RNA sequence: UCGGUUUCAAGCCGAUGGAAGUUUGAGGCAAUAACAGGUCUGUGAUGCCCUUAGACGUUCUGGGCCGCACGCGCGCUACACUGACGGAGCCAGCGAGUCUAACCUUGGCCGAGAGGUCUUGGUAAUCUUGUGAAACUCCGUCGUGCUGGGGAUAGAGCAUUGUAAUUAUUGCUCUUCAACGAGGAAUUCCUAGUAAGCGCAAGUCAUCAGCUUGCGUUGAUUACGUCCCUGCCCUUUGUACACAC
RNA sequence: ACGGAAGGGCACCACCAGGAGUGGAGCCUGCGGCUUAAUUUGACUCAACACGGGGAAACUCACCAGGUCCAGACACAAUAAGGAUUGACAGAUUGAGAGCUCUUUCUUGAUUUUGUGGGUGGUGGUGCAUGGCCGUUCUUAGUUGGUGGAGUGAUUUGUCUGC
C-alpha cells in the first residue's frame, strides 16, 4: 500500500494520519512542505488614495487486501 | 421571436421531461451544451416562457437557471399535445 | 435619408400549375437534384438559371 | 481532471463560492445559513444549513429533486453523484448571515427601521 | 448574418465569472474573478489574510 | 539573574548569561465620531433622469486613446580608471507550470545571433531547477581627452508573436554615435542584514517591462538626540470663530 | 475649533548627524496644455499625476468615420391560410464573399410582422440621491454608557496633580 493525502486545514488532515498509523497495527502488523498560494492585489475597488496592497494566502499541507478496501471509508487519494 | 414552430417546441419535451435548464449567458454561443439549438434560442424561448408564467428563473454568476411551475403542467397541453397528467417531470423517474 | 423595409412581393400565392382539360396535373418549371427538394419544392426561375426555393445554399440544378 | 492540487483547491472553493452565492441568491427568502461540501468518496454531499427547512421537498419530493438535477446540469455532474443533504442550522440566532436576510425581508414589508432593527 | 460575431483570445475572450467584466481579471490558478469580485468572495474560496 | 537606580512603587539604566533582551525583528487585526473624500468605468448592486430601431442597445470594418512650439509628477539609463570590455571563476531565495489540452521545457543536432528542430521529463519537495541570476571574484586589454565613457537618433538586413506589426510589438546583425564633463533655488526617502548597489520570480501576458507585489545576493556611512522647521497628542488659557483662522 | 498663548509629551510621511538621491542631460511612463474626425474618461496637497491594478495594435472601448442585427420578453387591437412572416444563387452593390436597399419570383409556415402599450439593455448622467468597498482625518491613543457627585441649563465628573 501507499497513500498520499492533502487538505488545507491541518486537524482533520492529521486525524487520518494518526487514524492510519493505528490501522497500521490493525492485526499487530507493519510531511511535505506546506504550499502557500499568494494572491496580492489592491484594497481599493477603484483607484483612489494611498496605494495599498494586500496579500491573501491558501495553505496546502500534504503528507504520506480485504482490510485495504475498508480503510478509505479532507482530500482522500491512494495508489 | 423568429423561430418557427419546429423550434419553440424543438424542446416542448426537455422542459416537461427533464424539468430544468442551464444556459451560461452567451448570445451567439449558437450551440447549447445539452440541447440542439442556438443557446440564444433556449434563453429567448425561456424568456417568452417565464414572462407568461409557467416557469421561473434565477441568475447566480452568469448561468441563467430555469425552473417550471405547476402552471406549466397544464400549459403543456394546448400545443404540447400530451395525455393529461399521464406523466410529469419530478414524478417517479429514478427515485420518486 | 432613413433606411427602408422589405417588399417581399407576395403575389396571389403560388402563381403557376396548369389544368389541362378539367383536368390533370400538367406541371410547369423544374425540380432540383435532391430529396431536400423532395417534390415539396419545384425550382425558381429568376434569370440565367432555375435556382431552388428551399435549397437556396447549394444545388443550382439546370436542364 | 488532470489538475495540480493547487488549481483544483482554488477551483474547489470557487465551486463552493458560486454554490453559496447561488444558494443565497436563490433561497434567502426561505432562510439559509451556509453550505457544507463534504469531499467524500463516491457522492459529493452538499449539506445545506437552513433555518426553515421544508422549503426543499415541495410536492413531498418536488423541490430538492428540482435542485439536485439543477446543480449537476450547470456543473456537468452525471446524475446521482450530487447528494443534496438538507440539514437545519445550528441555533439560527447564531448566524448573522441568516438574520440579515431575516431583516431584509422584514423591512421589505414596510416595518419601521428602528422597529425591525431593534 | 454570419458577419455578426465574426471576430475573436486576449482581453475580449476573458471575463470575471461573476460580472462579465473584462477588466482587472485575476487568473492566477485560473479562478478568473475581478480583483474587486475576488476580494468579496475570497473569504470562502479558501484565501484568508494572515500577514 | 546580579548590580546601579529609584522617590514606597510602576519602571528605567548597566552586565553576565542566551539562538534570541528596540513590545526580540517584521507584519495581520484594529475603536467612537466624521469627509458631501474617491468609486454608478467591477458587479446580473442600485433611486431618479436620459436613450430604446436612423438606438447611447449590440455587432462588424477601419482610425484614436501613443498625435507635438511647451510646463510638471513617478522612473530607466549615464557622465566613467572603486571604470568599460574580453576571457575566467562561480554563489541564492520567493515562486509559477498541460486533457473537452498544446503550460513550464532539459538533452540531442542546425544557426554568428535572434531563433529553428526531432525527441524528453513534470499536474510538479520528483521534472524544467543547484533555476550555474546579476552585482560580485581571479587574469588581461585600454589611458584622460567626450575616449574603447555614453547609447539617444537614424539607415540596411535577418528572425519571433499574431487574422492583421504601417504610426518601427518585441528579439538579433552591422552601421550612425546626440545631450550628458556630476545637476540652481528647491525637494523625497531612510536608523540594521537597514540605506544604497545587484539581479530573480509572480501579477500583467498572444507578443511587449523602463511599472508594481515579493524574494534573496553584496552590504556601509550616521544618529540611539532635540522641539528649530513641518507636525500629532494632553492639560491650562483667550476668542467678536460655529460654513469653526 | 482656532491662537505669530503657556505647561508637559511624541514622530526620519519632522528636523538634527549623514547616507542614497530627485530637481539639470537622454529616453521610459503618467498629468496638464496645444493639436484633432476623435485624440473616450475618472482623479488635482498631503490623501490626483508607472494611480483606476490603466503595460490600449484587433478585442479591450467608453471616443471618431461608416455598415448589420434585435438578442423589441408577455397582453391587446391588426395582419392571416383565395399568403402573416421569414429567406436567398448572381449582378447592380459595397471595405467586404452582405440579398442592409433595389432588379429578380422563388422560398418559408403562425413561429412575427404593422401598431398602441409595455419591456429590456445601456463603460449614457447624477459619488451632491444610495448600498458595498476604499482612502483620509489618525499610526496616533483615543471613545462611550450605568449609577451616584456638581450645575436652572447646554454640560460636566468618571476620562486626574506628579511620576
Ligand atoms: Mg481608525
Ligand atoms: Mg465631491
Ligand atoms: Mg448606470
Ligand atoms: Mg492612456
Ligand atoms: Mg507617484
Ligand atoms: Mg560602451
Ligand atoms: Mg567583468
Ligand atoms: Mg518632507
Ligand atoms: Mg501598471
Ligand atoms: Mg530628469
Ligand atoms: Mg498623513
Ligand atoms: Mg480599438
Ligand atoms: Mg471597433
Ligand atoms: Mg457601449
Ligand atoms: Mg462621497
Ligand atoms: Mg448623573
Ligand atoms: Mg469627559
Ligand atoms: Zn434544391
Ligand atoms: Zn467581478
Amino acid at each position: 500500500i501507499r497513500i498520499t493525502l492533502t487538505s488545507t486545514k491541518v486537524k482533520q488532515l492529521e486525524n487520518v494520519s494518526s487514524n492510519i498509523v493505528k490501522n497500521a497495527e490493525q492485526h499487530n502488523l507493519v510531511r511535505l512542505p506546506t504550499k502557500v498560494l499568494k494572491i496580492s492585489t489592491r484594497k481599493t475597488p477603484n483607484g483612489e488614495g494611498s496605494k495599498t496592497w494586500e496579500t491573501y494566502e491558501m495553505r496546502i499541507h500534504k503528507r504520506y487486501v480485504q482490510i485495504v478496501k475498508r480503510i478509505t471509508q479532507v482530500d482522500v487519494e491512494v495508489v | 421571436m423568429l423561430m418557427p414552430k419546429e423550434d419553440r417546441n424543438k424542446i416542448h419535451q426537455y422542459l416537461f421531461q427533464e424539468g430544468v435548464v442551464v444556459a451560461k449567458k452567451d448570445f451567439n454561443q449558437a450551440k447549447h451544451e445539452e440541447i440542439d439549438t442556438k443557446n440564444l434560442y433556449v434563453i429567448k424561448a425561456l424568456q417568452s416562457l417565464t414572462s407568461k408564467g409557467y416557469v421561473k428563473t434565477q441568475f447566480s454568476w452568469q448561468y441563467y437557471y430555469y425552473t417550471l411551475t405547476e402552471e406549466g403542467v397544464e400549459y403543456l397541453r394546448e400545443y404540447l399535445n400530451l395525455p393529461e397528467h399521464i406523466v410529469p417531470g419530478t414524478y417517479i423517474q429514478e427515485r420518486n | 435619408k432613413i433606411k427602408h423595409k422589405h417588399k417581399k412581393v407576395k403575389l396571389a400565392v403560388l402563381s403557376y400549375y396548369k389544368v389541362d382539360a378539367e383536368g390533370k396535373v400538367t406541371k410547369l418549371r423544374r425540380e432540383c437534384s435532391n430529396p431536400t427538394c423532395g417534390a415539396g419544392v419545384f425550382l425558381a426561375n429568376h434569370k440565367d438559371r432555375l435556382y431552388c426555393g428551399k435549397c437556396h445554399s447549394v444545388y443550382k440544378v439546370n436542364a | 481532471a488532470l489538475i495540480s492540487k493547487k488549481r483544483k483547491l482554488v477551483a474547489d472553493g470557487v465551486f463552493y463560492a458560486e454554490l453559496n452565492e447561488f444558494f443565497t441568491r436563490e433561497l434567502a427568502e426561505e432562510g439559509y445559513s451556509g453550505v457544507e461540501v463534504r469531499v467524500t468518496p463516491t457522492k459529493t454531499e452538499v449539506i445545506i444549513r437552513a433555518t426553515r427547512t421544508q422549503d426543499v421537498l415541495g410536492e413531498n419530493g418536488r423541490r430538492i429533486n428540482e435542485l439536485t438535477l439543477l446543480v449537476q446540469k450547470r456543473f456537468k455532474y452525471a446524475p446521482g453523484t450530487i447528494v443534496l443533504y438538507a440539514e437545519r442550522v445550528q441555533d439560527r440566532g447564531l448566524s448573522a448571515v441568516a438574520q440579515a436576510e431575516s431583516m431584509k425581508f422584514k423591512l421589505l414589508n414596510g416595518l419601521a427601521i428602528r422597529r425591525a432593527a431593534y | 448574418e454570419n458577419v455578426w460575431f465574426s471576430h475573436p483570445y486576449g482581453k475580449g475572450s476573458r471575463q470575471c465569472r461573476v460580472c462579465s467584466s473584462h477588466t482587472g481579471l485575476i487568473r492566477k490558478y485560473g479562478l478568473n474573478i475581478c480583483r474587486q469580485c475576488f476580494r468579496e468572495k475570497a473569504n470562502d474560496i479558501g484565501f484568508n489574510k494572515f500577514r
